[PDB]
C-alpha cells in the first residue's frame, strides 16, 4: 500500500533515492533511505544538565562539598571510581579527591592559595569525616585512640 | 593551456521567484567544480535585508496577546521574517505599520517609503477582528547576510536596552533553493565539453541573473589572495 | 612526550617512579626556577621534566648527585 | 501534526481537555487571541438564558515541567461548528489532532562519525526555522519575612548596587514588566536587617574610606539565577491584609 | 564579566593541562582516562569514538564526570598512568579495547570489499598513490580487481627495517589503505577484506612490532578513513534490504503439521509434560535454524553479476549484510528476526 | 590466593600456637623459617580455605572488616578484643585519607617503612 | 599527629568522664527567645564551647585578641567556634 | 589572606607616622583597637590632630587606587 | 534536514521507523503534488480528481 | 585489596600445571594464549629431553609462544600468584605480564583491585547487555549424537561399560572422556560422553 | 558586506614531491568550497606532458615476452607511466631508448633531444639479464591534461590504429595526490572560522606553490564570463 502511494507520488518503491554531499558535490554511491520521521525534543535539554564547579559551600557534618546543580554540588566520587585509581597507581590524585578536594578543611584552603600562587603542591590533613566518625564510635562508649609513632 | 571560457547563454525566468540558467559550453569537470563552488556561497554568503526589530505601541513582550487580533504576538513577528524587502540605498529603514478596522493586515498598509520596495505587498502579517481594534508597529529592515538568530544577537552588541524593542529571527540570505544540473553540450568536436543548468529559487528581493553575479564575483574576489600571494 | 610519555618509561622503567622523578624535576623549575635544559617551547613543567627524562638528561640518580652538589656548596659558604 | 499517524491523536487531543471543545456549536461570533465568543443555535440553544457561549482561552501559562501553556483560537471569524468540534488548539495539539513534535526530512546514512552511537546530524535550516525551538516560563518568588532583628525591606535602595541594576527596578523594587534580564540582574530589590556588625579592622577601615556604613541592612534580593536568560512576562505581589501596601502592588 | 583577555588566560592554562573524565558506572578502572581538553563553544562534552568502548558511552543523553588533577603529581599520573593513549589494552584479557565499531568497521569493511570487474576490473598502477587518484577521479571502483605495486618494511633480525617492492593482487580500496598502514606491517593485513575482528588483529599486531606511539596514529587514522569512506559509500536501511527466503512457508508448515501430530500422540499415551515440552521446542528450534540458513544463503551470496562476458556468483552487497559479515552492528541472530522467523520466546521463568 | 590466606595450626611452636588456633599463612611460614633455623617445637599445619565474604572479615584489619560489613559486630569483638590496627591496606589509608601503599605510593611508603628502623 | 596505628577497646566510666568537659544536667536546647544556649543543656556554651568564634556568651569578651579566656560571668571559654565540633 | 597581607605591605609604602596610628587602632599590628582618645594619647597627638592623620591615610589610599583601583572600582556593581 | 545512523536500526530491531519513513516520504509526495497543483491555481475539478 | 606487587623475583620454582581447555570438540581455549605473558618454570625444554630450550626464569613473548607451537607442546609447568612464596603480596614474575601494558608487571601495582574489577565488569555488563538488546531465547538442547570432525582412533578415559544384546559397549560410568587422537599421539578433540550412552565403537 | 579575505600563511615543504599548505582565515564553508574545487582542477586539469605510446622492436603487443628481459612488457609500459617528463617547446616528442648488455635500464638510456628534459633519469624501466639481449623502443610523450586512460581513447578516437602500438595510460596530471582537510582555526571573536589544509603530492616537474597558483588562476579565468 506505501509502494503504491509512493507511486501516486511519483516517488521510489524502493523509498531510497539518489543523494549528493553537499561538501563535494559528488553523488554517494549509492541509494539512501529518506523521508519523513515525526521527531520529538524531550525534556532533557543540555542546558539545564550543564554544571560545573572549582569551590564552593560545604556541607554541615561532614563538610564535603554539597550535591547536586541546585546546591552548587561537587561530583560524588564513589567507591566505584576510587577502585579505578587504586587499579592505576594514581595515589596523589586519590588522596586529593579525598583530602584537599572533600573534607580536609585546612588543606583545600592552603591548597587554593598555593595553585594562585602557582605551586600546584598538595599539603595533605585529615578529613573532618574521620574526626567525627571517631566522635560517634566515642559517644558508643568505645574508647578509639590515635597511637603515635 | 587551450583555455575554454563559459559565456552565460539562457535565462529562463520560470517566475520572480524561480529562474533556470543554463551556461556554456564548460570543459570536462568544471560543470561540479563551478556547480557546488556557487552553490554553497548562494546559499551561505548571499546578502540581503531582512526584518531585524519590531516595535508595536502598547505591546511590552512577544508572549503577550493584543486585544482585537487572532494571532499572538509570536506569530505576528514569524509573518514578519517572511516580510520581502529591498532597500535600495540606505542599509537600515525603519518602516512605520497602522492600520484599523476588519480585515487582514497585509504589507501594502505600511507607509510606503521612497527608497524601500516591498515585493509581496499581499503578504498577510495579522487579522484583525473587532473594526474598534487599531495596530500600530514600527518595523526596522536591516541589510546583512546569511542566518542571524535573535538569539545570537541577543550575545553580542547589546549597548542601549530600550524595553520595548523585539528581536525576531531574520533569514538575510535571498535565497530558497538550488541545484545545479550538469547536462551534455554536445559540442563541436568534443562530446565530454558539457552544460551547466542551474536551478535557482528565491524570496523577492535579489534578481537570479544579479545573484548568480554577485556569487561568481564573491569566489573570484577570494582567488585573488592565492593568485596574488604566491 | 607532548601525546604519549612511552619513551620516558623506556628511559627509567617503572612508571612510578618516571612520575615521581618527573615530578621532583618540576617542582625545581615551579619553585626553585632551575632553568629547563631543553628550549622551553611554550611547554609546562610536566612536559618538560619528561622531555629531559626521554633524552636522558633528568633521573633520580642525577637529581641525586646535584643535589648533594649545590647542598655541599651552601654548606661551603656558611662555614 | 503528524505526518504518519494513528488515528488515535484526535481523540487524545480531545479528551485530554488541554483543547477548548464547543459545547452548544453554532457561529462564532467573535474570534480573539484571548476569547471566542460563539452564538448558540436555536436548535440546542435553551430560551431561558442568553445562547452565547463565550470560552475565554488560556493565555502563555506555567506548567509544573516550567514548560509553555498557550491556547490558539482554531476557527476563523464567521464559522459554523458542531458540538465537540474544537474551538482553540492546546499547547500541543494541531487542527483537533495530537501534534507532539515535528516531522523532519530524514536520510539513514553515515556522516563523518556526526551519528556515531545514535548521535544526530541536524541542518542549520531546522533551527532557523525555529522548528524544536521551545518555550519556558519559570516562576521565581521572593519572600519578605520578619526575624528577630525585623522585617525585611522591598524597597528599590539596596547597599552596594550599580545604576546599571537599579535601571531596570521600578519605585517600588519591582523589574518592570517585558524587560529582559540576564543571571545576575536584580528582580525583586530585597534588604535584611543585620544585628551590631563586630567588623574585621579591615571591614572598619574599607566601611571608613567609601563612607557606604549602608545603614544596618544587608542585601537578599531575588536575582535571576547564573546563566537563565529571559523577558519578565508577568509580576504577581502577595501582602498581608495589615500591612501597608507597595506601590507597585 | 568575562572579559576576552580571560579567555585567552584561560586557553594558556588548560595547555597541556590533563582533566579526568569518568562515567557511571565505573566497572573496570577504564572508566576513568585523561584527557588533554580542547577548549569548544557549546554546552556538550566531546567525547572520541575509539575509547567509547572502555566507558561503555552511548550518546543518547549519557553524562560524564569531570575532575581537575591539581597538584604537579596528580597531573603527572594522569599523563603517564591514565591517559587514554597509553591505556589501550584492557587489563582483563590481553586484547586491545581501544577498537573501532560501527561506522568506522562498515567504512573499512566498504573499501577492502571486492565485487566483480567493476570500473576498471585488471588495471595497473604505480603504488596506492595513482590508485587514490583513480577512484577519486571517478575512473574506478573501491571494489576493482587492479594488480598495484606496493613496498612493505619488515623488519629484520636486529631494529633496522628491510624494505620490499612487489606486485600485489588486490583492489583500489585496499591499497588505498595501504597508505594508512604504518611501514613494519606486511599487506597481507590489508589484503583480506577486513571486518571488526580482523582490524583488532591489525591494531594488535601494529603494538605488537611497532609500539605504541605509531598504534596510536595508526588507530586514530583507521578511524578518520572508515567514517570517512563509511559517509563516502552512503549504506542505509530500505524495507526491501530485509529479505525473506522464498521457502519460509514451506519449512514452517512441515513443522507445524509435525508438532500437531505430537500433540494427537500426547491424549494417546507417549508423552509427559517434560518430554513433549523437549520435543516441540527441539522442532521449533531446528525450523529456526533451518529458516535463518536459508534467509542468510539467499541474502549473504545470491548475488547474479555478470563478469565481463558470462554470470558468476560473488557475495551480496546488501546493506544489512553488510553490516552483519563486517560486524559493523546487528549479529546474524538480530536479522533471524528481521528477515527470517523471530523463533521461541522465554517465559521470565526461563521455561520457554 | 586471597581465599587461600590463613591456615589452622595443630601442636605448639616457640610461640602462642597450641591447638587449633587459625593464623595467616605468611605469618606461620615466618615463624617456621626462623625455627628451622633455631629449632624449637616444630608446628604442623594446615592451609584452610575461606570464601571471599568471611575471607574478608578475617583480615587482620578491623577498618577493612568494619568498612565492608557488620559493623557493629566486627567493632564489638575489636573493641573487647582491644585489637591495633596497623593500617597495611589500601582501604584503611583511603579511609585516614593518606597515601596508598602501592602505585605512587608504594615509593614513599616503603620509605616510611624504612624509618621505622630508626628515625 | 602523625600517627602508627589505631586501637579500639571498651570505655571505663572514667576514660569516659576524661573526654567529657561537663556534665549535661538539662534537655533544655536553646532559649525561644534569644536563640542561644541554656544553662547546663545539651547546646551549653559553658561545656561544648562558644557559639561564635572567640566570643563568650554573654559578650564581654570579644576578638582574637582574648584567648582562652574563660569568661567568669557565664563561664563561656573564648576560643574557635570549631571546638564545638570535638568537646 | 589576599587583603590582609597587602595591608602589611600597603603599611611600609606610606608614611611611618600614620601607619602607626592606623595599625595600632584598627588592631592590624598591635592587640587592642584603641578609639579616638587612646590612640591620641599614646602619640601625644590631639583631637583635631587625629582627623588630619585620618584624611592623610585616606589621600594614601587614593594613591594606591588609582595605581591598583582597578580592583577597588569594581566594588561598584 | 536530519542524517541518522543506519546502525542504530538492525540492532535495535524498531522497524517501525523505517516504515514510518517510506510512509512519511509518500505523504510528503503527494502534498508536494497538492502544493504544486495550488501555486499554478489549476481546476478545482482536476484537484478534486487527484 | 592488599594483594600488590611486592618484590621482583622470590625464586620459586612452583607453579600450576596448565594444560590446554580442548572441550567440545575445537578447542576452546589454546595452551599457547593461556601461557601467553606468563613466566615458565622447571627448565621446560621441547619434547625430546637432551636438550633445553626455555629458561627457569623468562617472559613468554609472542616469539616463544610461536615456537612452542612449532613443536606442539602440550603441557607446561608455569609460575603462579598461588605458589608465590613472597610473604606480604605477590611478586612480579609469579604473575607475569600486566596484560594491560604488554610487558612484564611494574612492581607497587595494585593487582588484586584489577582482579576483582575485571571478573566484576563483565558479570554486570552482561546483565544489562543481553537482556535489553534480546527479546526471545535462541538455545540448542540437540546433544544426541557426538560426530567426529577429522579422523583418529576412539580414546576413552574414565569409562566402565557394559555390552549390551545389541552388540553395542553402554556405557555405565558417570566421568566419560572421549578424545580423538592423530597419529603422532597428540589429543585435538575432546567430547563428554554421558551415562546411558550407546558407543558406534 | 563584511568581506573576510584568507592570505596563504605557512608553505611546509617537506620534499619537492610532497608540500603541506596552510591557508587562513576562511569563512565557514569556504573550506570545502576551496578545497574540493582545487582538488578537482589539481586532479583532472593541471597540464602536463606523459608517454601515450610506446614502439618496442620484435614486440607486437603488451602481453608477449621478451628473452633476456626479467620484465613483462606490462610491467615495463607501467614503469614508463611513472617517467617524468618535461618538453619545453613542442606539445608531442618521440624519444629514443636504445640499450644493451647485463644491468637495470634507466631513463638516461634515452637519447637527449635538445629541448626535452627526463626530470628523473635514474628512474628503472627494464632490468636486463642476458648480455646478448638488447632492447630498443620509441617512446611517445604527448602534452595534455587531466588522466587519459586508453579504454576511454580507443572510444573516443577510432583514427589509425595500427597493431604494435602499445597504448599505456598517460597521467598528464603531475599531481598524483591531493587532499584537503578542514581544522578549526579559532580567530579573534569567531570559532566558526576554520583553516584549510592542503596536502599536495606530485611528482617534480610541477612545484606545489605554483600549481596551487595555476589551479586559482584557471577558476578565476573560469569567472569571467559571469562579469563581475
Ligand atoms: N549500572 C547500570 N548501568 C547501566 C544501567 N542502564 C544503563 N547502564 C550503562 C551500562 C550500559 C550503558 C548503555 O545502556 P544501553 O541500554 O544503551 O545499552 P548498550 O549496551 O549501549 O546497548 P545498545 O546497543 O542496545 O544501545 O549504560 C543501569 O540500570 N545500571
Ligand atoms: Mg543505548
Ligand atoms: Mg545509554
Ligand atoms: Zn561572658
Amino acid at each position: 500500500e506505501i509502494k503504491e502511494l509512493l507511486k501516486l507520488g511519483d516517488l521510489p518503491t524502493s523509498g531510497q533515492i539518489r543523494l549528493y554531499d553537499g561538501r563535494t558535490g559528488e553523488q554517494f554511491e549509492r541509494p539512501v533511505t529518506v523521508g519523513y520521521m515525526y521527531m520529538l525534543k524531550l525534556n532533557h535539554l543540555v542546558d539545564d544538565k550543564m554544571h560545573a564547579r572549582s569551590t564552593g559551600s560545604y556541607s554541615l557534618v561532614t563538610q564535603q562539598p554539597l550535591g547536586g546543580k541546585a546546591q552548587f554540588g561537587g561530583q560524588r566520587f564513589g567507591e566505584m571510581e576510587v577502585w579505578a585509581l587504586e587499579a592505576y597507581g594514581a595515589a596523589y590524585t586519590l588522596q586529593e579527591m579525598l583530602t584537599v578536594k572533600s573534607d580536609d578543611v585546612n588543606g583545600r584552603t592552603k591548597m587554593y592559595k598555593n595553585i594562585v600562587d602557582g605551586n600546584h603542591q598538595m599539603e595533605p590533613g585529615m578529613p573532618e569525616s574521620f574526626n567525627v566518625l571517631l566522635k560517634e564510635i566515642r559517644s558508643l562508649g568505645i574508647n578509639i585512640e590515635l597511637e603515635d609513632e | 593551456t587551450e583555455f575554454l571560457k563559459p559565456r552565460l547563454v539562457d535565462i529562463e525566468q520560470v517566475s520572480s521567484t524561480h529562474a533556470k540558467v543554463t551556461l556554456e559550453p564548460l570543459e570536462r569537470g568544471f560543470g561540479h567544480t563551478l556547480g557546488n563552488a556557487l552553490r554553497r556561497i548562494l546559499l551561505s554568503s548571499m546578502p540581503g535585508c531582512a526584518v531585524t526589530e519590531v516595535e508595536i505601541d502598547g505591546v511590552l513582550h512577544e508572549y503577550s496577546t493584543k486585544e482585537g487580533v487572532q494571532e499572538d504576538i509570536l506569530e505576528i513577528l514569524l509573518n514578519l521574517k517572511g516580510l520581502a524587502v529591498r532597500v535600495q540605498g540606505k542599509d537600515e529603514v525603519i518602516l512605520t505599520l497602522n492600520k484599523s478596522g476588519i480585515g487582514p493586515v497585509t504589507a501594502a498598509d505600511i507607509t510606503h517609503d521612497g527608497d524601500v520596495e516591498i515585493v509581496k505587498p499581499q503578504h498577510v502579517i495579522c487579522h484583525l477582528t473587532d473594526e474598534n481594534a487599531s495596530i500600530s508597529m514600527r518595523i526596522k529592515v536591516q541589510r546583512g547576510r546569511g542566518y542571524v538568530p535573535a538569539s545570537t544577537r541577543i550575545h553580542s552588541e547589546e549597548d542601549e536596552r530600550p524595553i520595548g524593542r523585539l528581536l525576531v529571527d531574520a533569514c538575510y540570505s535571498p535565497v530558497e533553493r538550488i541545484a545545479y544540473n550538469v547536462e551534455a553540450a554536445r559540442v563541436e568536436q568534443r562530446t565530454d565539453l558539457d552544460k551547466l543548468v542551474i536551478e535557482m529559487e528565491t524570496n523577492g528581493t535579489i534578481d537570479p541573473e544579479e545573484a548568480i553575479r554577485r556569487a561568481a564575483t564573491i569566489l573570484a574576489e577570494q582567488l585573488e589572495a592565492f593568485v596574488d600571494l604566491r | 612526550a607532548r601525546v604519549t610519555v612511552q619513551d620516558a618509561v623506556e628511559k627509567i622503567g617503572n612508571r612510578f617512579d618516571l612520575v615521581l622523578v618527573a615530578a621532583r624535576r618540576a617542582r625545581q623549575m615551579q619553585v626553585g626556577g632551575k632553568d629547563p635544559l631543553v628550549p622551553e617551547e611554550n611547554d609546562k613543567t610536566t612536559v618538560i621534566a619528561l622531555r629531559e627524562i626521554e633524552e636522558g638528561l633528568i633521573n633520580n640518580q642525577i637529581l641525586d648527585v646535584r643535589e648533594r652538589q649545590e647542598q655541599q656548596e651552601q654548606e661551603a659558604a656558611e662555614l | 501534526k503528524p505526518l504518519v499517524g494513528t488515528g488515535m491523536e484526535r481523540a487524545v487531543a480531545v479528551d485530554s481537555g488541554v483543547t477548548a471543545v464547543a459545547k452548544r456549536g453554532g457561529v462564532v461570533q467573535y474570534v480573539d487571541a484571548s476569547r471566542i465568543v460563539i452564538k448558540v443555535n436555536e436548535d440546542e440553544m435553551y430560551p431561558g438564558e442568553a445562547g452565547i457561549d463565550i470560552y475565554n482561552l488560556t493565555k502563555y501559562t506555567r506548567s509544573n515541567q516550567n514548560t509553555c501553556i498557550n491556547q490558539m483560537p482554531c476557527v476563523s471569524l464567521g464559522e459554523p461548528v458542531e458540538r465537540g468540534d474544537v474551538l482553540a488548539d492546546g499547547p500541543s495539539t494541531d487542527l483537533g489532532e495530537l501534534a507532539l513534535g515535528q516531522n523532519m526530512r530524514v536520510a539513514f546514512m553515515p556522516w563523518n562519525g556526526y551519528n556515531f552511537e545514535d548521535s544526530i546530524l541536524v541542518s542549520e535550516r531546522v533551527v532557523q526555522e525555529d522548528r524544536f525551538t521551545t518555550i519556558h516560563i519559570q516562576e521565581l518568588a521572593c519572600v519578605s519575612r520578619d526575624t528577630k532583628l525585623g522585617p525585611e525591606e522591598i524597597t528599590a535602595d539596596i547597599p552596594n548596587v550599580g545604576e546599571a541594576a537599579l535601571s531596570k527596578l521600578d519605585e517600588s523594587g519591582i523589574v518592570y514588566i517585558g524587560a529582559e534580564v540576564t543571571g545576575g540582574d536584580i528582580l525583586v530589590g530585597k534588604v535584611t536587617p543585620k544585628g551590631e556588625t563586630q567588623l574585621t579592622p579591615e571591614e572598619k577601615l574599607l566601611r571608613a574610606i567609601f563612607g557606604e556604613k549602608a545603614s544596618d541592612v544587608k542585601d537578599s534580593s531575588l536575582r535571576v539565577p547564573n546563566g537563565v536568560s529571559g523577558t519578565v512576562i508577568d509580576v504577581q505581589v502577595f501582602t498581608r491584609d495589615g500591612v501597608e501596601k507597595d506601590k507597585r502592588a | 564579566r568575562e572579559e576576552a583577555v580571560v579567555w585567552d588566560i584561560l586557553d594558556e592554562v588548560i595547555r597541556e593541562h590533563p582533566v579526568l573524565l569518568n562515567r557511571a558506572p565505573t566497572l573496570h578502572r577504564l572508566g576513568i582516562q585523561a584527557f588533554e581538553p580542547v577548549l569548544i563553544e557549546g554546552k556538550a562534552i566531546q567525547l572520541h569514538p575509539l575509547v567509547c568502548a572502555a566507558y561503555n558511552a552511548d550518546f543518547d543523553g549519557d553524562q560524564m564526570a569531570v575532575h581537575v588533577p591539581l597538584t604537579l603529581e596528580a597531573q603527572l599520573e594522569a599523563r603517564a598512568l591514565m591517559m587514554s593513549t597509553n591505556n589501550i589494552l584492557s587489563p582483563a584479557n590481553g586484547e586491545p579495547i581501544i577498537v573501532p565499531s560501527q561506522d568506522v568497521v562498515l567504512g573499512l569493511y566498504y573499501m577492502t570489499r571486492d565485487c566483480v570487474n567493476a570500473k576498471g576490473e585488471g588495471m595497473v598502477l604505480t603504488g596506492p598513490k595513482e590508485a587514490e587518484r583513480l577512484y577519486r577521479s571517478g575512473l574506478a571502483s573501491l571494489h576493482a580487481r587492479v594488480k598495484v605495486r606496493i613496498t612493505e618494511y619488515e623488519k629484520d633480525a636486529n631494529g633496522e627495517l628491510v624494505a620490499k617492492t612487489s606486485l600485489k593482487d588486490t583492489t583500489v580500496g585496499r591499497a588505498i589503505l595501504w597508505m594508512i598502514v604504518p611501514k613494519g606491517l606486511p599487506y597481507s593485513i590489508v589484503n583480506q577484506a577486513l571486518g571488526k575482528k580482523a582490524i583488532s588483529k591489525m591494531l594488535n599486531t601494529c603494538y605488537r612490532i611497532l609500539g605504541l606511539k605509531p598504534t596510536v596514529i595508526f588507530a586514530d587514522q583507521i578511524m578518520y578513513t572508515g567514517f570517512a569512506y563509511a559517509a563516502r559509500s552512503g549504506a542505509s536501511v530500505g524495507i526491501d534490504d530485509m529479505v525473506i527466503p522464498e521457502k519460509k512457508h514451506e519449512i514452517i508448515s512441515e513443522a507445524e503439521a509435525e508438532v500437531a501430530e505430537i500433540q494427537e500422540q500426547f491424549q494417546s499415551g507417549l508423552v509427559t509434560a517434560g518430554e513433549r515440552y523437549n520435543k516441540v521446542i527441539d522442532i521449533w528450534a531446528a525450523a529456526n535454524d533451518r529458516v535463518s540458513k536459508a534467509m542468510m544463503d539467499n541474502l549473504q551470496t545470491e548475488t547474479v553479476i555478470n563478469r565481463d562476458g558470462q554470470e558468476e556468483k560473488q557475495v551480496s552487497f546488501n546493506s544489512i549484510y553488510m553490516m552483519a559479515d563486517s560486524g559493523a552492528r546487528g549479529s546474524a541472530a538480530q536479522i533471524r528476526q528481521l528477515a527470517g522467523m523471530r523463533g521461541l520466546m522465554a517465559k521470565p521463568d526461563g521455561s520457554i | 590466593r586471597q581465599m587461600l590466606r590463613k591456615a589452622t595450626i595443630v601442636n605448639a611452636g616457640s610461640s602462642d600456637f597450641l591447638e587449633g588456633e587459625q593464623v595467616e599463612y605468611s605469618r606461620v611460614k615466618i615463624a617456621n623459617r626462623e625455627l628451622e633455623a633455631n629449632g624449637k617445637v616444630g608446628a604442623t599445619y594446615s592451609r584452610d580455605l575461606l570464601g571471599i565474604t568471611k575471607a574478608s572479615l578475617a583480615t587482620e584489619s578491623f577498618i577493612s572488616a568494619a568498612s565492608f560489613q557488620e559493623t557493629t559486630r566486627v567493632l564489638t569483638e575489636a573493641a573487647v578484643a582491644g585489637k591495633r590496627d596497623e593500617l597495611r591496606g589500601l582501604k584503611e589509608n583511603v579511609i585516614v585519607g593518606r597515601l596508598i601503599p602501592a602505585g605512587t605510593g608504594y615509593a614513599y611508603h616503603q620509605d616510611r617503612m624504612r624509618r621505622r628502623a630508626a628515625g | 599527629e602523625e600517627f602508627d596505628a589505631i586501637k579500639i577497646a571498651l570505655a571505663s566510666p572514667d576514660m569516659i568522664r576524661s573526654w567529657s568537659f561537663g556534665e549535661v544536667k538539662k534537655p533544655e536546647t536553646i532559649n525561644y527567645r534569644t536563640f542561644k544556649p541554656e544553662r547546663d543543656g545539651l547546646f551549653c556554651a559553658r561545656i561544648f564551647g562558644p557559639v561564635k568564634d572567640y566570643e563568650c556568651l554573654c559578650g564581654k569578651y570579644k576578638r582574637l585578641k582574648h584567648r582562652g579566656v574563660i569568661c567568669e560571668k557565664c563561664g563561656v571559654e573564648v576560643t574557635q567556634t570549631k571546638v564545638r565540633r570535638e568537646r | 589572606d589576599d587583603m590582609k597581607q597587602s595591608i602589611v605591605k600597603w603599611l611600609f609604602e606610606l608614611n611611618a607616622k600614620q601607619r602607626e596610628v592606623l595599625a595600632r587602632r584598627f588592631g592590624l599590628l598591635g592587640y587592642e583597637a584603641a578609639t579616638l582618645e587612646d590612640v591620641g594619647r599614646e602619640i601625644g597627638l590631639t583631637r583635631e590632630r587625629v582627623r588630619q592623620i585620618q584624611v592623610e591615610g585616606l589621600r594614601r589610599l587614593r594613591e594606591i587606587l588609582q595605581t591598583q583601583g582597578l580592583n577597588i572600582e569594581a566594588l561598584f556593581l | 534536514d536530519i542524517v541518522l545512523n543506519p546502525l542504530g536500526v538492525p540492532s535495535r530491531m524498531n522497524i517501525g521507523q523505517i516504515l514510518e519513513t517510506h510512509l512519511g516520504m509518500a505523504a510528503k509526495g503527494i502534498g508536494d503534488k497538492i502544493n504544486a497543483m495550488l501555486k499554478q491555481q489549476q481546476e478545482v475539478a482536476k484537484l478534486r480528481e487527484f | 585489596q592488599d594483594l600488590v606487587v611486592t618484590e621482583d623475583d622470590c625464586g620459586t620454582h612452583e607453579g600450576i600445571m596448565m594444560t590446554p581447555v580442548i572441550e567440545g570438540g575445537d578447542v576452546k581455549e589454546p595452551l599457547r594464549d593461556r601461557v601467553l605473558g606468563r613466566v615458565t618454570a622447571e627448565d621446560v625444554l621441547k619434547p625430546g629431553t637432551a636438550d633445553i630450550l626455555v629458561p627457569r626464569n623468562t617472559l613468554l613473548h609472542e616469539q616463544w609462544c610461536d615456537l612452542l607451537e612449532e613443536n606442539s607442546v602440550d603441557a607446561v609447568k608455569v609460575r603462579s600468584v598461588v605458589s608465590c612464596d613472597t610473604d606480604f603480596g605477590v611478586c612480579a614474575h609469579c604473575y607475569g605480564r600486566d596484560l594491560a601494558r604488554g610487558h612484564i608487571i611494574n612492581k607497587g601495582e595494585a593487582i588484586g583491585v584489577i582482579a576483582a574489577q575485571s571478573i566484576g565488569e563483565p558479570g554486570t555488563q552482561l546483565t544489562m547487555r543481553t537482556f535489553h538488546i534480546g527479546g526471545a531465547a535462541s538455545r540448542a538442547a540437540a546433544e544426541s549424537s557426538i560426530q567426529v570432525k577429522n579422523k583418529g582412533s576412539i580414546k576413552l578415559s574414565n569409562v566402565k561399560s557394559v555390552v549390551n544384546s545389541s552388540g553395542k559397549l553402554v556405557i555405565t560410568s558417570r566421568n566419560t572422556e572421549l578424545k580423538l587422537i592423530d597419529e603422532f599421539g597428540r589429543t585435538k578433540e575432546s567430547y563428554k560422553v554421558p551415562y546411558g550412552a550407546v558407543l558406534a565403537k
